[PDB]
């Protein structure tokens, strides 16, 4: 609660959200993109969740076309509880109204989503999100220039056996 | 991604002005969209950003525009590490046996069966990070074995750096606020402001090793191919610390590339090196900048830049929509030398009539040469000393040049590699009346939209990548989100579109708006102020709360 935003979309559904302070703000922002962009997110989430393999099996790929499990591993290991709260624990009080109101303006949408743009409606892994998932995503996107250009090589990582 | 900010000593009207063409996937974690963010008195930015992310990563606001390209500096160590010579889950730091840590992780997996199973994985992890394997480059033997510390896992400063940045007033501003938290992880910023300022920072997340540091510490043979890999079994090895630096182990903001001019900046994926070739960018640590040759992109863009002539927006725009094929200014002339020379050749008719024949663009209506210069250059790539004039430090921007055709052996093999070429697009479908816009399309629902654009190492600015996928080649990634900004008296005004439309879902009014617009190659206003968003006929607006 606390939460209100204004948003007008101009032509090609671009919104403008205006709002009194950052959780405002976000309730607009995460709304907006849920409107054009629900399961886009969803699916990404599941990703940096590591629970693809969970939703859709081992034969598929992730749309960064990492196989599921490895990339469920590399998520989980990158992703750990420990990581993500020290992630938040470092955040401005700013930033973390940004993610709390993204988080309820997304939610907000998916209460109300009749499929009217919402292709994936009644899927499983459509569903309500929490700044942890916010976290999951930028910390996804943090290592894009580092150790996430390494994540099958992580997971193929294994000692060596008794070989000659 | 390609990056362009003109000031006051070049621009047509005497005030900054940028151009914004990041490269970027059309799908996926990483698809910009747009949106405008205001907090009445504090807050007013437009731009675009990337999902789940609360912030504009490229954008304007009312004096200032900015945009990002991937940079060249590392932003991660690769460790060589020297295992025990009794235990390969030990390795040695100054000759002291460490235990390798295990994190298992468990992941659950739905199965044939539907049902879910449990799978644990155990990831091995020294003191700089976690182990990685490149089976025949990077092993794990008996030996040897390679970690990873990525710069950015401690770079909690991600998200408050680019609301920073939203908050920046002007070019100084944005430099004093990118500067003070060393937030930005994996690219250059370049910017240009009202008052005629151009901006360029290479100032990102980057591991830092003192300069005395760097012989000893390097892993010679990786560093030669590119790879940041230094000696993991040295403690003096450790990233250095610097009490000036945002986060411990990082290079402080004074020791990066930052270029502050009144006529250009400009960046296509290249180091900071020839950012603005009248003041050249040299000295930086090897894990930061290094003098390399610039890539055709940046070539073709610097090749329009330099001189005395002022440059307008129509110039930037049309630096994209010309959809010039820049490598082949290098190479055309002397291909079509040595096909005037072969004609009696039947396996290069057909080539040679196509090259001849081409546009040497990437428009919708540019002919099938593209395609066999295409096939040629990937060919060409890998043949050993063929250019004529090979790249010269002492002239980077004009070097390389044409082919070595008065070389009896590479006028064999560059006749070989056209017929090669020629022989694997004849044995492909497509007809040679087919045109570049009858092949590469983006799928919208049952339908195809035909997209201009090539790819970036073939030297388009425009640049565009693309997949064979059934009957057509599918867009993957490239130009995505366009901002071309100036700062006329009433207002910024911007101009651009979202190649690929707001929405990624079928069913929404805007999946496919803007790529129609795309295709066609016709750029529209983002409306920034209250005046220009409700002149829109189309404006719709919502008051939400809970
Ligand atoms: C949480 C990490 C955020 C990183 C955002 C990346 C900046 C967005 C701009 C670009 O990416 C430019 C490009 O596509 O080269």
């Amino acid at each position: 609660t606390g939460l209100a935003a204004d948003i007008r979309w101009t032509a090609y559904g671009v919104p403008h959200i205006r709002a009194k302070d950052e959780r405002g703000l976000g309730y607009g922002i995460g709304y907006a993109y849920a409107r054009d962009n629900a399961c886009l997110l969803a699916e990404e989430i599941v990703t940096a969740r590591g629970e693809r393999a969970r939703y859709f099996g081992s034969e598929g790929k992730s749309s960064a076309e990492l196989d599921n499990l490895p990339s469920d591993i590399f998520y989980a290991w990158l992703n750990q509880p420990e990581a993500l709260q020290a992630f938040w624990q470092a955040q401005t009080p700013a930033v973390r109204q940004l993610l709390e109101g993204y988080a309820a303006g997304f939610n907000r949408f998916l209460r109300e989503a009749d499929g009217k743009t919402t292709s994936c409606l009644g899927q499983p892994w459509l569903r309500a999100i929490a700044t942890d998932d916010l976290l999951r995503l930028t910390r996804r996107l943090l290592v894009e220039g580092g150790v996430g250009q390494f994540a099958d090589a992580l997971v193929a990582a294994a000692p060596p056996g008794a070989e000659k | 991604s390609n990056a362009i900010a003109v000031g006051s000593e070049r621009s047509a009207d005497g005030k900054g002005m940028l151009l914004a063409n990041p490269h970027f996937p059309w799908n996926g974690a990483m698809r910009f969209y747009q949106m405008h963010l205001t907090i009445p008195g504090r807050l007013d930015v437009m731009g675009a950003s990337l999902p789940g992310l609360p912030v504009v990563n490229i954008g304007f606001s009312r004096h200032l525009a900015w945009t990002h390209t991937v940079d060249t500096s590392s932003h991660f160590t690769l460790y060589r590490l020297a295992l025990d010579p009794k235990d390969p889950r030990r390795y040695l730091v100054d000759g002291r046996s460490l235990p390798l840590e295990e994190k298992s992780v468990a992941i659950e997996v739905r199965g044939a069966d539907g049902k879910l199973s449990r799978v644990e994985h155990k990831v091995y992890q020294s003191i700089y990070g976690p182990l990685v394997v490149w089976p025949g480059k990077l092993d794990w033997n008996r030996s040897e074995a390679y970690a990873l510390r990525d710069a950015n896992l401690e770079n909690t400063r991600v998200l408050q750096q680019w609301y920073s940045i939203n908050q920046a007033s002007d070019v100084a501003d944005l430099r004093r606020r990118v500067e003070a938290l060393q937030g930005i992880p994996w690219v250059n910023t370049l910017a240009a402001d009202e008052q005629g300022n151009a901006l360029y920072m290479n100032q990102s997340v980057v591991p830092y090793l003192k300069p005395e540091l760097i012989p000893a510490c390097a892993i010679p043979q990786l560093v030669a191919e590119g790879l940041p890999a230094l000696q993991g079994q040295d403690s003096r090895c450790a990233w250095s610390r610097d009490p000036a630096a945002a986060q411990a182990g990082i290079t402080p903001a004074a020791q990066l590339p930052v270029l502050l001019r009144r006529d250009f900046v400009q960046n296509s994926n290249d180091s900071a090196w020839l950012t603005n070739p009248a003041s050249p960018l040299q000295g930086f640590s090897p894990l930061v900048s290094q003098e390399k040759p610039i890539g055709p992109r940046a070539r073709y863009a610097l090749s329009r830049l330099q001189g005395k002539q002022p440059l307008e927006a129509k110039t930037l725009e049309e630096m994209v929509t010309a959809n010039h094929v820049f490598s082949a200014d290098q190479v055309l002339p002397d291909l079509l030398r040595l096909c005037r020379d072969n004609q009696g050749e039947k396996s290069l008719a057909r080539a040679c009539a196509a090259l001849a024949q081409w546009d040497r663009g990437a428009n919708l209506d540019s002919g099938s040469g593209f395609v066999y210069f295409q096939r040629f250059m990937q060919r060409f790539a890998e043949l050993d000393g063929a250019w004529k004039e090979p790249f010269d430090a002492q002239r980077p921007l004009d070097t390389p040049q044409g082919i070595a055709l008065d070389r009896p052996q590479v006028a064999t093999q560059v006749r070989q590699a056209l017929a090669d070429a020629a022989a694997e697009v004849e044995k492909s479908g497509i007809p040679d009346g087919a045109r570049w816009g009858d092949l590469q399309v983006s799928t919208r629902g049952q339908e195809r939209i035909a997209i201009p654009g090539g790819d970036g190492h073939f030297g388009v600015y425009n640049a565009i990548q693309s997949v064979r996928k059934g009957d057509h080649l599918e867009v993957v990634g490239g130009t995505s989100y366009i901002q071309l900004v100036t700062f006329p008296e009433e207002g910024p005004k911007a101009r651009g579109l979202l190649a690929f439309s707001q929405s990624s879902d079928p069913r929404s009014p805007h999946y496919r708006d803007q790529t129609e617009l795309f295709s066609r190659q016709q750029w529209q206003t983002l409306p920034f102020s209250d005046r220009q968003i409700d002149a829109d006929p189309q404006l719709q607006r919502l008051s939400i709360r809970e």
